[PDB]
């Protein structure tokens, strides 16, 4: 690879093929932040990976997320493949840039910006000289690396799957991520609208063009005696029984403004002044009605 | 092989004991290593940050001091730190007033720069970023996207530096070392490698009587390699190169700790041209004579008169180095008045030590 | 197995194990409408199987995304092992049911469940012994079969990586149409919301607890002459020149019922009577601002 | 081949043209050459001053300034600089409190300065004299009889500085100056050698792996060559000679101006021992990179304590240089807390700057 020929420019000039050293690694509590930093990348990735060693074992290989900088936030697989890594250094938070262990897959893929498989003498380092290492990087909302998924394996025993292995599990893990957050956003752009609606004067309350309710906030649900929950989606008209006003109204489509009307919630009659507003759409008419506190 | 070492993997170790035990007005962290002010954290005053490979010494730990960093961060040899080591140095030094973080243009120290900017963050300290790249000779590097950051540095580390300490607020010195960044110009020379420890090989090697013009300070290649004509031709043609690069747009990229996100910002230098007024620093890259840097300066001079650039300032010697190389870089950073009152201001580190 | 003899009496009913009927292929007009109508799960599939490829090629073998039905709708990877499979009868708008071509993962996956892998002779068919098929099935927004992502390859290079590499595939087209149409969804009904506050009788404004604008009505657009969209995220100080008491009520949270007051939009005083409500949620204090048509 | 130079004639007039460039605060004399303060000649204070071959920037020129040398003489690269100048430079600096000479232990500068300062005091010029013998390595060299003055030289410099800068009279000074000299102590070693440029050619040759214990500061054979084997047994066995070469019973002239003649006076060197406070100076020969001058000071410490020194002050850095040596020096002087008191004092040199 032209690949691997820059990655050995690059690590030559600082650094021999036969040392190794306990790659550096993060304490404890900084690990806490660290790892903390990624609830949401690393438990999309490790309900992937589950999955991946879940159908995959018995095998000897290992599983690793690791973050923009190469460090190992988890790791899972085949216990006897993952502590024969553990027994080279390779732990939680342990640090894999290339500068710490030369040439690999795990700083690799983060450097060229795509999956790449590394293995035997391609690795610079010959500690590493009978494995195999697959990774494939994953950004972010805006563009920005922000992960790895590494799978590491006895070199004799790398398959043609072990990298688009990973890719498809970057893919889905990164894929998410994106639009997991974009629903957070448009989901937080609910509570806000809603919680708007939650503070008028006025109750509210929304129906279908089928008839059934759409909304309803406190307010309303205590004047009309309903139960916010146990109300949505249901027929207006099952919910509570509606003066001649209102279905001559709804019937004709025709706004009522401040008008005096009765209401009947199973059993019990209730006063009210309410405005109602037809809402016109293709799929047909919906309204609003507001119970203005007299 | 000439190297005053012990074991290949103590080499740091013994350094950084020697240098502690040398600066009983600096504090030796470990697990991880960092190096801070042994009056940290000062209550008051924007926090001063940097760090990066060793073997570039006094940059940046003999930096540590009143006018100057607050702690630095130094990492193996030519590799720049893991940001758990960034992140606990930032939190150890904490002013309550915020942390500028000075990072070197390079690929490995963006990196984890950006990512230890962020870790503070979500940590709830106010944080920003002043990125160096003050090298004129190359577009990407074998270490860097863009321009590399070099002895440049050490100037706006100090003026930067200053301005913390009269009181500045984290956001008149982010915007300070900003514009300083956009002022400053350097272009190295190589008439011998370095040797890193750990590869126990010369990083490159040159013929006879070459150079490698427009070195960087990993030893990363230059523009080219041409003969060593004469100490003129080659002083001449560094400070053509500052001319002719002078003139240069890229993309910046600052963290923004009120959005909590990288505001990417678009820029351009500008050419020193006639009248403008510099900050000048001959600079030895590691086993040039002091007396050789002299030389240099004395040509430096012949240049920037027909040229128009009046000298205030200068700094001769070995303020930005890559291990046991041998040349030098130039540095010329563009001033006015302001920026003459906080270079004068005082300064109390291993390396610059003047004032009251 | 368990599930391979439970097939195979299925099929013992059926079928001889060395006759091969090439399976059932839809006409290309109606098969327009098959691949049509699984456009959503085609779009995402179809990204994952080129990325699968790009990083296994070259290998023989053979990718494919099949409907509930189990009906071919699209098929990647290697162009000889194509070949193979098509001769056999493997083509677009092929169905892969297990009445038609034995126990297989095309199918059994599906039947089963999950993620399942046939190869060599737990094959019914004869013609199948050589060959490994990998299939993980793909459910349904409200969990029906909704397709299922398929892995061929001549038996004797089936490598531990390949059901899970169908199964990883499955994972993200299957999670990312879930929360695709959860997103739809909670979209929609961010809209009803909307038209909702959109049909008021007051004006109605918020900004949130750093000071930016979130909502605004045509009608507090209006009423205090800023334009719709521009207005939108910003800061409420800039938008327009608070009254004093609408910032001392800010300031300390309190609302504000029925007030009258002014305020001035580009040089210009205008009079409302206002309501401030505090919205406390644990990170700051939002506000909705009514302003009450006289 | 690799100096940065132009013509091999014209080096040390464009590194000399460059020191003054670089430092108004001297003034470099033309037909002879010597450097002053320039705000010379300082009524009221001994003037203090000396001189050597150049190739050990910043020695001496480096020094000249307020609380230090009033000036300095340059001679050619590795030669004493002729009576004519010292004795000129001697004149431009005169106070009117005489004129003090400091002179390091080689036969050229020796025999030049004598005969400056029998050419000053014949027209009634009031001075006297101090020679510098630090190096314990051999004695009788290749270009000194007895001991070779190296980088105590600057220790002595700064703390006789401060006191002719107090106020103090010139026997007072003298006396300090001679004190000093029986109680610092030095060792150098080379893995690499420097090359004078006239010569084009290396001044001793290295085989691998070897090298030169007690090397003097003109590339003068020392004790022998053995194999580099670390950083630390080189510590060890410079700090045992240290030790062992201590004890040092001689002959110095000195210029008694009273009577108008040289004075032997025989005097003694103590052994640094168990219990003593010493000033420790890591000083680079030339290109040993800065950083492997604190692994060399960590080990100093440690050797120090085993045996009961105590360092109250340091300077760890390029004080006493070689040209382009490889290798680096240890010098310890021994101090009470007058000795201390003067060392804090302020200087204010371009090479040494501490001080209000």
């Amino acid at each position: 690879s032209p690949l691997i020929a820059t990655s050995w420019e690059r690590c030559n000039k600082l650094m021999k093929r036969e040392t190794w050293n306990v790659p550096h690694q993060a304490q404890g509590v900084t690990f806490a932040s660290i790892y903390r930093r990624k609830k949401a990348m690393l438990t999309l990735g490790q309900a992937a990976l589950e999955d991946a060693w879940e159908y995959m074992a018995p095998r000897e290989c290992a599983l690793f997320i690791l973050d923009e900088t190469a460090c190992i936030l988890s790791r899972n697989g085949d216990p006897q493949t993952l502590q024969q890594l553990s027994a080279l250094g390779f732990n939680d938070g342990t640090y894999c840039a290339e500068g710490i262990i030369g040439t690999c897959a795990l700083s690799l893929a983060a450097i060229s910006g795509q999956a790449v498989k590394t293995m035997a003498d391609q690795h610079f380092k010959q500690v590493l000289w009978n494995w195999a290492f697959c990774a494939t990087p994953l950004f972010d909302s805006k563009g920005r690396l922000t992960g790895t998924i590494a799978l590491a394996c006895p070199v004799e025993q790398t398959t043609a799957a072990d990298l688009p292995l990973t890719l498809a599990i970057a893919r889905e893990v990164g894929n998410l991520l994106l639009t997991d957050s974009l629903l957070a956003e448009t989901n937080r752009h609910l509570n806000q609208l809603n919680a708007l609606l939650e503070s008028m004067d006025d109750g509210v309350i929304s129906w279908d063009e089928q008839g059934n309710l759409q909304f309803i906030n406190a307010q309303a649900a205590r004047v009309l005696r309903l139960d916010a929950t146990a109300s949505q989606g249901r027929a207006i008209t099952e919910l509570l029984t509606l003066p001649a006003v209102l279905q001559q109204a709804i019937k004709q489509a025709h706004p009522l403004k401040h008008v005096e009307a009765t209401f009947e919630s199973q059993h019990q009659f209730i006063d009210a002044v309410i405005t109602l507003k037809p809402i016109i759409e293709t799929q047909g008419t919906s309204f609003i009605l507001l119970l203005h506190p007299v | 092989m000439k190297k005053l070492i012990n074991d290949v993997q103590d080499v740091l170790d013994e350094q950084l004991a020697g240098l502690a035990k040398a600066h009983p007005s600096l504090t030796l962290h470990q697990d991880p290593v960092y190096v801070t002010r042994a009056d940290a954290p000062v209550a008051g005053k924007v926090a001063l940050l940097s760090g990066g490979g060793s073997g570039h010494e006094p940059m940046h730990c003999g930096y540590i001091g009143q006018g100057m960093l607050s702690g630095a961060c130094p990492g193996e040899i030519f590799l720049s730190p893991t940001p758990d080591k960034i992140f606990e140095c930032a939190m150890q030094v904490d002013g309550g007033e915020g942390v500028l973080l000075i990072i070197k243009n390079y690929t490995g120290d963006i990196l984890n720069f950006e990512t230890a900017t962020e870790l503070l963050h979500d940590s709830g300290v106010k944080v920003t970023t002043v990125v160096i790249d003050d090298d004129v000779a190359v577009k990407d590097s074998l270490y860097t996207a863009g321009r590399r950051g070099v002895a440049n540095t050490v100037l706006i580390e100090k003026l930067v530096g200053a301005a913390a300490e009269r009181g500045d607020s984290l956001d008149a010195c982010a915007e300070l070392g900003r514009k300083l960044n956009n002022q400053g110009h350097s272009i190295g020379i190589a008439l011998g490698a370095c040797t890193v420890p750990a590869a126990g090989k010369p990083s490159f090697t040159l013929a006879d009587n070459e150079m490698e013009f427009g070195v960087g300070i990993h030893g990363e290649p230059g523009i080219d390699r041409r003969p060593f004509s004469s100490l003129d031709q080659t002083v001449d043609e560094m400070f053509d190169t500052l001319l002719v690069n002078g003139s240069y747009h890229r993309t910046l990229r600052f963290w923004d700790y009120q959005q909590g996100s990288w505001q990417e910002e678009q820029q351009t230098k500008q050419p020193l041209q006639s009248g403008d007024r510099v900050i000048a620093l001959v600079n030895n890259l590691g086993a040039t004579p002091l007396s050789e840097l002299y030389g240099v300066y004395n040509r430096l001079t012949t240049r920037c008169q027909q040229a128009g650039l009046t000298i205030e300032r200068n700094l001769i010697g070995a303020y930005c180095t890559s291990l046991d190389m041998t040349g030098f870089s130039i540095t010329l950073l563009k001033v006015d008045d302001e920026t003459l009152a906080l270079w004068d201001a005082p300064v109390h580190t291993p390396a610059l030590n003047w004032g009251k």
